[PDB]
């Protein structure tokens, strides 16, 4: 699994990976792991797909009847400090990573790491699940906030990319959401036209060194490609 | 004996809930819904005889979720609770079964909760008309189809073409009765709809109202959210059943 919000000035972006795994086989190549809980509240889902969906609707439910009765919009606060209860409570019998992000008019674009322990961490960007470990770094150096709408998209699919290029658990479709003022937009990249992968990469192009004919001199040419040769 | 608690009568009738229908006209406020082709309205009397009160604040009708509107009459208090009752219901269908709670369950499970207190003794029948308005897609086609269903503190559910409930509901009925006869009622446009009811709440009180003295629900195929609508809009509904 690979997750990560970022907000820029007017909101945030959610962003996915779509494969869960039993470990090794990929049991679904299309999952939402951008779980709508209001309008403009979303969360992502890293760890057991059974409880992080099970908190989702949960959730989802309590900010329903919330923003009902108190005849107005949801906070995201609202929404991750409901998270983090829920999340904490359980903290033993789940294995749930959760990051919801959202705009309400108040704060504008929030974002809250809420992982395993049910911590819950207002932050300018969240990264979640397996391929989290390997953005860190990316982050680090190529993220730069204050971005437009646009290239924080742009910038996440990268993101996501780079991850579950490196990461097995995380593949497939590279999920997006961006939560404004305006009306949400969702966009699905196929892998066949992801913005980063090791395949297309001219780095990777040209093979290692490892075969190498049976030769009378210790200079490495390249592998043996022909039985004849 | 009989009067004070929910038991029958000598001739089967259990005063407590007789008494409680009374306590719906008891407030002198007159709410009527109406389904057209397309949409529902509920028009509700809004009287606010001090000038300090603000207005804003006192309704007659909730949202119940989303889709599905209120318009409680009788003693506010007791509505301000089913309300919060079938939210509660609405919730909790929500949660179980993963949809929106269709209209006409809410009304039938209201039914079976003010069903309960006519039985079960020391519990007080809530003094209030239900009037869930909301639309309903019928699974022949996918198409929204317009609803309104009374409950009532005997547990009485039932769905409407028109309804009125509160002070004058039996002259208010008469007149979308009289105006059933000339007209289908459900081949309508929401415009001439409004005109029909908000020409019954006047017919009914006896007296021109202002876009101020009303507040009116809706919800429409295009728009099934449970709307209030502005107070603009209702303005050119009472110039337009002035003139006709």
């Amino acid at each position: 699994t690979t997750i990560l919000a970022v907000s820029y000035n007017g909101g945030v972006v959610l962003a996915a990976d779509s494969r869960t795994s039993s470990g090794t086989y990929v049991v679904n190549r299309a999952s939402n792991k951008l779980t709508k809980l209001t309008k403009k509240i979303y969360c992502c889902r890293s760890g057991s797909a059974a409880d992080t969906q099970a908190l989702a609707e949960r959730v989802s439910n309590y900010l329903g009847s919330y923003q009902t009765d108190i005849g107005a919009g949801v906070n995201v606060a609202t929404a991750a400090n409901l998270f983090q209860k829920m999340c904490y409570m359980n903290r033993w019998n789940i294995s749930a990573g959760i990051i919801v992000a959202g705009y309400d008019p108040i704060n504008g674009g929030s974002v809250y790491s809420i992982p395993s322990g049910g911590s819950c961490v207002k932050l300018d960007y969240a990264l979640g699940g397996s391929g989290s470990i390997f953005l860190y770094s990316f982050f680090d150096a190529n993220y730069k906030p204050g971005m437009s709408k646009s290239e924080c998209v742009a910038f996440c699919q990268r993101a996501v990319a780079h991850a579950y290029s490196r990461d097995g658990s995380s593949g497939g479709l590279i999920r997006t959401i961006t939560l404004d003022a305006d009306e949400p937009e969702d966009q699905t990249i196929p892998w066949n036209r992801s913005p980063y992968c090791m395949e297309k990469d001219p780095k990777y192009v040209t093979q290692a060194t490892q075969n190498q004919p049976f030769s009378s001199s210790a200079k490495i040419t390249g592998n043996r490609m022909s039985s004849t040769g | 004996f009989d009067k004070y608690i929910t038991v029958f009568s000598p001739e089967g009738s259990l005063y407590q809930v007789e008494y409680a229908f009374k306590a719906v006209t008891y407030p002198g406020l007159l709410t009527v819904a109406i389904r057209c082709k397309d949409a529902v309205l509920v028009v509700t009397q809004h009287l606010i005889p001090d000038r300090l009160m603000r207005p804003d604040s006192v309704t007659a009708l909730y949202e119940v979720t989303p889709n599905i509107g209120c318009c409680m009459t009788g003693r506010a208090p007791d509505g301000r609770a089913l309300v919060q009752r079938a939210r509660e219901e609405a919730s909790d269908y929500q949660y179980r079964y993963g949809v929106e709670i269709p209209i006409a369950v809410l009304a039938k499970r209201m039914g079976d909760k003010a069903q309960v207190r006519t039985q079960q003794a020391g519990l007080r029948p809530m003094g209030v008309v239900s009037t869930f308005i909301g639309m309903d897609q019928s699974d022949q086609d996918g198409s929204l189809k317009p609803q309104i269903y009374t409950v009532d503190p005997a547990g009485w559910t039932g769905g409407h073409i028109a309804c009125a409930a509160g002070k004058k509901q039996v002259e208010a009925m008469a007149f979308l009765e009289k105006r059933q006869k000339s007209t289908e009622l459900d081949a309508l446009t929401q415009k001439e709809a409004a005109m029909i009811a908000l020409a019954a709440l006047q017919s009914a009180i006896g007296t021109a109202v202002k876009a101020k003295e009303v507040e009116v629900g809706r919800c429409t195929a295009a728009n099934p959210a449970f709307q209030r609508v502005p107070n603009s809009e209702v303005e050119e509904w009472l110039t337009a059943v002035a003139e006709a």
